[PDB]
């Protein structure tokens, strides 16, 4: 879940 | 609350420490208790120390998760940096537990994105080697974060580029481009390859790993950011891809992209085609076979005075019009696709020296085909080549103008004139412009290539009796006799032929 959340935040 | 838990984090009993780690994590999940943790430089030092030294799966997850929550804020990013958290996080990259790995890579990403000093700290902690090693993982979202970290670290840092190379970075990155279709990953990986492709060491390695062909796979992807990065990287690599095979597909796509409405796409395609056709007769053949001449002439016409397009396109045309099986057909095709007028136009202002040099070379090749002798004459090529030559020679006699030596213009123009002088009407025009005195002066050039083209053009002219007498009247016998002993066989052969025609 951390990955999806991070992708969205950064890009 | 904060100093109580900091005392429990520094406990000699690790059980007490494990229980304190779970509490600190839940506090990092709320804004009030998170700012409390970030304000204390003693608490953040304990979380970092706990993480690096723990052998417990949950404590590693909770301490790394806590540091991740801090990385969302400028105060927390500075806390993790000053508390020595970067080398601790780097250690967590070797973690067999995914959740620990995902906290570490994302936290390091955040530090590399927004925190000063972090790029140097990650390099020193051995981060690059660990990150390259993880490129064998198969999670495309994790791969996208890892590759972006490599991009941040490699950008503007030749040291990091060399480390990525030593760790097998090129091969691993090319594999990603051949294996996945996940756009975000393809794009971040292409950005890493772009950064590496300006490195003189990484470039042959990427090409050897099959990078040209791999990047070629994605040139028709709907994602324009992916296409463009692939095109930039391809252009960078293309001067070192002369020996590569399996390029038919790439070459075909590049010709197609010449018709694009995106001038950046057009620019790159022209540049890659130019580099790949330079002295590669097989590539010249392939590009001609898929309609390359027509595509390139249209590109030159549409580009007008945009030299970022016309220079590579004219270079490609120059390559395609010599030294391959279908060169003759290409020389004709340039005329048949209405290219001769625009080619002569580019000899004139406002063209800069790189474009003029390329255009003269192209005209030299075009003139190999007799059906181009008259159209080139009618379109005004001879007077302009002579004006270029006369001024270029003067400039050398007085003394790199826009990166180009005027000697190159002298040689190029004299070379083009040497080929045009094969036609009887062209020789009338060349002679009528009082060029013989200049051609004879060029025999005394220190540069052998200039002596060769000067001697060659005089040799073509001297086949007419009137011109032979003028050549002699200019005192050409003296330099020509000396040139019989040139170590350059071309110079010596031509000089003998001129001397012969002057004696009848
Ligand atoms: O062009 C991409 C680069 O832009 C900036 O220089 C950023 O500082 C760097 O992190 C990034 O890799
Ligand atoms: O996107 C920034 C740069 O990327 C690559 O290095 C290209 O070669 C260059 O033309 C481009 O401007
Ligand atoms: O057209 C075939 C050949 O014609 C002439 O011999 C040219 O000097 C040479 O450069 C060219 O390759
Ligand atoms: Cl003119
Ligand atoms: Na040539």
């Amino acid at each position: 879940x951390i990955l999806d959340x991070h992708l969205x935040r950064v890009w | 609350a904060i100093p109580e838990l900091t005392k429990l984090l520094n406990d000699e009993d690790q059980v007490v420490v494990n229980k304190a780690a779970v509490m600190v994590h839940q506090l990092s999940k709320k804004e009030a208790s998170r700012h409390a943790i970030m304000r204390s430089p003693q608490m953040v030092s304990a979380i970092v120390r706990t993480m690096q030294n723990t052998n417990d799966v949950e404590t590693a997850r909770c301490t790394a998760g806590t540091l991740h929550n801090l990385s969302h804020h400028r105060e927390g990013l500075l806390a993790i940096f000053k508390s020595g958290g970067i080398p601790a996080l780097v250690k967590m990259l070797g973690s067999p537990v995914d959740s620990v790995l995902f906290y570490a890579i994302t936290t390091l990403h955040n530090l590399l994105l927004h925190q000063e000093g972090a790029k140097m700290a990650v390099r020193l902690a051995g981060g690059l080697q660990k990150m390259v090693a993880l490129l064998n993982k198969t999670n495309v979202k994790f791969l996208a974060i890892t590759t972006d970290c490599l991009q941040i670290l490699a950008y503007g840092n030749q040291e990091s580029k060399l480390i990525i190379l030593a760790s097998g970075g090129p091969q691993a990155l090319v594999n990603i481009m051949r294996t996945y279709t996940y756009e975000k990953l393809l794009w971040t990986t292409s950005r890493v390859l772009k950064v590496l492709s300006v490195c003189s060491s990484n470039k042959p390695a990427i090409v050897e790993a099959g990078g040209m062909q791999a990047l070629g796979l994605h040139l028709t992807d709907p994602s324009q950011r992916l296409v463009q990065n692939c095109l930039w990287t391809l252009r960078n690599l293309s001067d070192a891809a002369t020996k590569q095979e399996g390029m038919e597909g790439l070459l075909g796509t590049l010709v197609q992209l010449l018709g694009s409405d995106d001038i950046n796409v057009v620019t790159c395609a022209a540049g890659i085609l130019s580099n790949l056709t330079c002295n590669n007769y097989k590539n010249k053949m392939m590009v001609c076979q898929v309609g390359g001449i027509e595509a390139l002439v249209r590109t030159v016409l549409r580009a007008g005075d945009r030299e970022d397009i016309t220079e590579p396109a004219i270079c490609a045309l120059r390559h395609l019009t010599s030294r391959h099986q279908e060169a003759e057909m290409a020389q004709n095709a340039v005329r048949l696709h209405y290219g001769l007028p625009v080619v002569v136009k580019l000899l004139h202002p406002p063209s800069h020296w790189p474009l003029i040099k390329a255009t003269v070379g192209l005209i030299r090749n075009l003139a190999l085909c007799p059906a181009n002798h008259a159209p080139l004459r009618e379109q005004g090529a001879i007077p302009r080549l002579v004006q270029l030559l006369v001024r270029a020679h003067q400039d050398t006699q007085r003394r790199f103008v826009e990166g180009v030596r005027m000697e190159e213009i002298v040689e190029g123009c004299t070379g083009a004139l040497h080929i045009l002088a094969r036609d009887v009407h062209n020789r009338i025009v060349i002679r009528g412009l009082n060029t013989i005195p200049l051609f004879v002066q060029l025999l005394y050039s220190p540069i052998e290539n200039i002596q060769r083209v000067a001697a060659g053009v005089l040799c073509e002219l001297a086949q007419d009796k009137e011109a032979a007498e003028a050549i002699e009247a200019e005192g050409a016998t003296a330099p020509l006799t000396e040139l019989l002993h040139s170590r350059n066989e071309g110079v010596a052969t031509y000089a003998a032929a001129v001397l012969f025609r002057m004696s009848e």
